[PDB]
């Protein structure tokens, strides 16, 4: 039996947990925006609006059981909206923290958000998901985001709430003509962590890219499942999603992508690279595609595998102790993710969150 | 400083070594030869610590210590160096990090601390140089996009910068040159100072007239069964 | 075979030859399985011990072979219409072989028939004991009916230590111009590797059903197994396929292959979708997928769902899949120096489709060129 | 005896050539030249059959016959060859089962028989040394793994081998040099017998000096605006 009690939190616990980074931050406690610990989003390039009105919101792309209960759930909807051909200084930031309550109760929290990038804007937003403690939640979130022409999107999503929390969200991608989106999540948090990310190609000559990091440790389980409609043609489109499995965990990928008829001169490619490190370690991996034009080519491909033993032997030999041995290695295979964050600054503490579930710190 | 006795391994139950016994001391660079498959290959990889080695009769001590006891991270730091005879590239893992971290780690276990980075680039250079190397290593992959000779050359720098106590060299003549042969000799000649000590165990003899042994023992189906100097001939 | 079928029927088919109470009970439990089940979504020489007779002449002279290995791996149950093959089925062929024997020649029974389809049911039980090579051919060319047919076979092959079997299967049928057109092609062909060193080798080339439902799989439960796949499929006007395989790794340091080559043309749509599976037990496992996809035209349809589950820490997977295509360029380029449009479309699918051709017997491999190439032109 | 008359063809409903005429004798070599964007890739493209170009008035006739009611495949069997400018990559297919099929197909028409194998043979070899083509060529798939270079040249070997009476080069000079020029010029004169006869749609002046044209006409506003000798590129200047 689920219950949801919205408590009150107090600053000094935001700045213990907040990543260091300027931008706008926008704060919600327990599905519940609060205000005095957010920053102000007046004159900062973004027009943000909260309130229950739907007026405008998209059809969903892809039902589901989950999905409809959460609309429906949503406790507000959070209007954002970026003016044609401007670009903002500062990356809008929404950081999400969800606290469990005493007892047999679980606390449930949901958040509901919207984005309206008019044309040519192009801005930078990143979700940060974490557990204020150890009490077990289950966490909620759904981003609609409808892209205009000639804009460019890069949209990071942080999930790093605590090992014992449930995670059930979903991003949507709508793109016109002349558009670019890039896509970026880390799910790195949760027992069980469920993320699925559907786009939409409905304008021409448009280029769209979509990665993801899943590092699953002990009994919890993550699945990073993304959705892909080419319904116009003239589109590229590129996919990485890599996921490290260690000790008892989990990981399932799904990749779905069609291509509408007509829908000529797309250009749509999928990678997934697995690496097992426990001994009782399962993967599990689902691509499809649905292509029903001739004059495009698209393919996918996945590589399942374990970590090369005779590096590590070669490089302990050396010197290098074991627990920073098997940390350089996964490092380096995580760096085609973690390089595409441009910031440094924000990668050091990414870095750091990746560090803690290896066999160090 | 190294004495191994009445040694016998089986590795998947075959029986190798015939109960080899051997004793170094510092200071000195002893000649190891013999066919191929009278384990050679299996006594560095024995030293070195691979898993897979089942210890069926004798002992390896080092400075009174059971040497087949402690593991691969823990050899390093007491001086043990092996030359792979083929090294392995690891791609996305640049020289810098890895060496530094590598010189650290020995360092901590030794209990003595440490090098200044600004300091650490004057000592790589002038290493760089003595071996030739290309400039951009600290940039560069381990090894990744190195030919063999590049690869092996690559083992000698650095044993400059980890400064072992012990240096043992496991078949890295193979597949090189008199050019190269040149430069791996200058840096393991440099690092002879009466006290630190090196072990060849050769592919091939050529490559003992740059580096001159002081003692040469001879394995047959894994055993000693003479021991001499430097004056040695074939047939 | 109609009309209908009853329990009398299935003792009716059985005890039409003295038939002992094994075989049949077999088919009753399948039957029962039937039952309960819902229907599911739309030269003459002397061996070397060698024994290549009928699938009936088998039961009645050698039961005891039979006995020891029908169901073994494919239960009557296993699905829907591998219980209803099992029971009702009279037709078929019987191969077993025994030690230290090399198949003097290419076992083979596909010849083509102009004559119009014999049969509508069949099961080929192939076993292969130690240090065995065979190679088994199946299929038919017939012409067809303008009444919906149901062709719905099931194939065990059964491989011990150190031995090796070979499988190949061309079918080809032909219902012009467009007809039902139309046959319903649902098997369920199924090997168990059990069987140190054992290897298993899949190859089919395939053409002109309407309905196609097939998961030809490799079984690699003993250790140093090696499962091999190569498929070709085609689909014209309206016609659909879905087609795969199922692996599952059990022994250890076992290798599997999947290569597939799909080609869709007109308004069609064929579906690859596979399974690679590897069990904690499966150590040093390896495998190398293909699924390459040739689509002609613009308004057909060519999808690709494979799935991996693997359950092990010493695997090593790797998949792709990869599109290809004849533009108009092409085209042009080919037609222009002379070679018709039809006879063009029919060279490139051959290279296309080359490196699976390759593993076909040699012979069969040219007639099977000849043969899609013309299905390809009066469907095209 | 090729003769073309106020040739008027389109491409995407506007208007390029507007009434060029051009008659070829045989053994005859016809440079045709101009600034992009004037009608020479089309008009090749136009000789070839391309079916992006609604003709709209005008005949082209070859040996007294109307050529534009026969259909792609037939033009070749009668005679034409087109060196294309961008050679098409076909994986998977050698060019031996190509060439040969190539063979075939022409010989099949006009009423002849499938060649004799060993002649096959000792005609490539001769002619692959020729065009200094990969002595693997015959394996290899066609034009796959090729430079820009090494697809222009292979097309021409092509020429030689499928016997065409009359051989148009589009402009597939673009990106070959000096070395290139040489065995290109060297395998279309071996060709010459008085037999057939060229029309080269020049790129770069480059060539005229390698492959000398009897006539030259330099296209302009869809028409030929100007005709003369090998002397008048030359002369304008
Ligand atoms: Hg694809
Ligand atoms: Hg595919």
């Amino acid at each position: 039996q689920f219950v949801s009690i919205a408590g009150e939190i107090s600053p000094q616990q935001r700045d213990a947990l907040a990543l260091t980074l300027d931008s706008v931050r926008l704060v919600f406690v327990d599905g519940r925006y609060v205000p005095a610990l957010s920053d102000a989003t007046e004159g900062s390039g973004y027009e943000v609006s909260i309130n229950d009105d739907r007026q405008g919101l998209p059809d969903a792309i892809q039902a589901e059981v989950f999905l409809h209960l959460t609309e429906s759930l949503a406790q507000s909807v959070t209007h954002i909206a970026v003016k044609r051909g401007q670009r903002p200084a500062k990356p809008l930031l929404l950081m999400h923290i969800t606290q469990g309550v005493a007892g047999e109760e679980v606390n449930t929290a949901h958040y509901r958000h919207h984005l309206d990038l008019a044309e040519g804007a192009e801005a930078t937003v990143i979700e940060h998901f974490v557990s204020l403690n150890d009490a077990r939640h289950f966490t909620g979130a759904r981003f609609t985001i409808n892209v205009a022409a000639n804009a460019h999107l890069q949209h990071i999503k942080l999930a790093f709430e605590n090992p014992l929390s449930h995670h059930f969200a979903h991003n949507d991608l709508l793109l016109a003509e002349d558009a670019t989106a890039f896509s970026h999540s880390f799910l790195l948090g949760g027992a069980v962590l469920r993320h699925n990310t559907s786009t939409q190609l409905n304008g021409e000559n448009s280029t769209l890219r979509i990665n993801s990091l899943a590092m699953p440790v002990k009994n919890e389980v993550c699945d990073t499942r993304t959705w892909l409609e080419h319904n116009k043609g003239f589109c590229n489109s590129r996919q990485l999603h890599k996921t490290i499995v260690s000790d008892k965990g989990r990981a399932v990928f799904n990749g779905l992508i069609n291509v509408a008829q007509h829908a000529i001169k797309t250009d749509g490619q999928m990678t997934n690279n697995n690496l097992l490190m426990g001994k009782l370690a399962e993967v599990d991996t689902k691509p499809q595609l649905e292509i029903y034009a001739d004059d495009v080519k698209c393919s996918h491909g996945a590589t399942v595998g374990r970590i090369d033993d005779e590096q590590i032997f070669y490089l302990r030999s050396r010197g290098i102790n074991q627990q920073d041995a098997q940390q350089m290695i996964i490092y380096a295979f995580a760096a085609e993710l973690t390089e595409a964050l441009r910031d440094e600054g924000l990668k050091q503490q990414v870095l750091a969150r990746i560090g803690q579930r290896l066999p160090g710190g | 400083m190294l004495s191994i006795k009445d040694l016998h391994v089986s590795v998947e139950d075959k029986a190798i070594l015939r109960g080899l016994s051997l004793d170094v001391h510092p200071g000195e660079v002893h000649a190891i030869m013999g066919p191929n498959g009278s384990g050679k290959s299996t006594l560095s990889a024995t030293l070195a610590g691979r898993e897979d080695y089942e210890v069926t009769g004798g002992t390896v001590e080092f400075k009174g210590k059971d040497l087949l006891a402690l593991s691969p991270e823990d050899r390093a730091g007491e001086g043990i160096f092996m030359a792979f005879q083929y090294p392995v590239e690891i791609p996305g893992v640049s020289n810098q990090f890895f060496l530094q971290t590598a010189l650290n780690a020995v360092r901590s276990y030794r209990g003595q601390e440490t090098l200044d980075r600004f300091d650490f680039q004057d000592l790589m250079e002038e290493k760089i140089a003595l071996l030739k190397m290309p400039e951009d290593l600290l940039t560069r992959s381990v090894n990744v996009g190195f030919s063999g000779g590049e690869k092996k050359r690559n083992d000698i720098l650095q044993m400059a910068v980890l400064e072992p106590e012990l240096c043992i060299l496991d078949e890295s003549d193979s597949g090189l040159d008199i050019d190269a042969l040149k430069v791996v000799a200058d840096g393991v000649n440099s690092l002879r100072d009466g006290k630190r000590s090196f072990i060849i165990v050769t592919h091939y003899q050529r490559i003992l007239d740059y580096i001159k042994p002081d003692y040469v023992h001879v394995l047959y189906q894994g055993r000693i069964v003479k021991s001499g100097d430097f004056t040695l001939v074939k047939q | 075979l109609a009309k209908g079928i009853n329990e009398e029927v299935v003792r009716a088919i059985s005890a039409k030859r003295n038939e002992p109470e094994w075989m049949l009970e077999f088919r009753l439990n399948a039957y029962r399985a039937w039952l309960e089940m819902e229907e599911p979504h739309w030269e003459k020489l002397a061996e070397q011990g060698i024994i290549f007779c009928s699938f009936g002449e088998a039961i009645h002279d050698h039961p005891e072979l039979v006995r020891k290995y029908l169901g073994t791996v494919v239960p009557g149950n296993d699905n829907f219409f591998a219980a209803l093959n099992a029971a009702v089925a009279s037709d078929g062929t019987f191969i077993y072989v025994p030690k230290g024997v090399r198949c003097p020649m290419e076992l083979s029974t596909y010849f083509r028939i102009n004559a119009e389809k014999t049969g509508q049911f069949e099961r080929t039980i192939l076993v292969a004991d130690e240090d065995s090579y065979v190679s088994y051919i199946e299929g038919c060319s017939a012409p067809v009916r303008d009444s919906y047919q149901l062709h719905a076979a099931v194939v065990e092959v059964i491989i011990h230590k150190n031995a090796e079997v070979k499988y190949s299967t061309v079918q080809n049928w032909f219902p012009g111009d467009n007809n039902t057109g139309g046959i319903l092609n649902f098997v369920t062909k199924r090997a168990l590797c059990e069987g140190e060193n054992s290897k298993m080798s899949w190859t089919q080339s395939e053409t002109g059903s309407a309905i196609t439902w097939k998961y030809p799989s490799c079984i690699l439960r003993g250790d140093n197994s090696i499962g091999e796949f190569y498929s070709v499929a085609l689909t014209s006007g309206h016609q659909q396929a879905d087609t795969g395989t199922k692996m599952i790794h059990i022994g250890k340091n076992t290798k599997s292959t999947i290569i597939s080559k799909g080609i869709s043309a007109g308004h069609s749509q064929n579906s690859y979708r596979g399974l690679v599976k590897i069990m904690p037990t499966a150590t040093n496992a390896r495998n190398f997928t293909q699924c390459d996809s040739m689509l002609i035209g613009a308004n057909c349809g060519a999808h690709t769902f494979p799935y991996v589950e693997c359950r092990n820490n010493s695997a090593q997977l790797e998949h792709e899949a990869t599109t290809s295509r004849i533009g108009e360029d092409q085209l042009f380029y080919c037609l222009q120096r002379g070679i018709s449009e039809e006879d063009a479309i029919s060279m490139i699918v051959n290279g296309f489709c080359k490196d699976v051709f390759s593993e076909l017997p040699l012979e069969f491999a040219v007639e099977a060129q000849k043969l899609l190439a013309i299905s390809l032109e009066h469907s095209v």
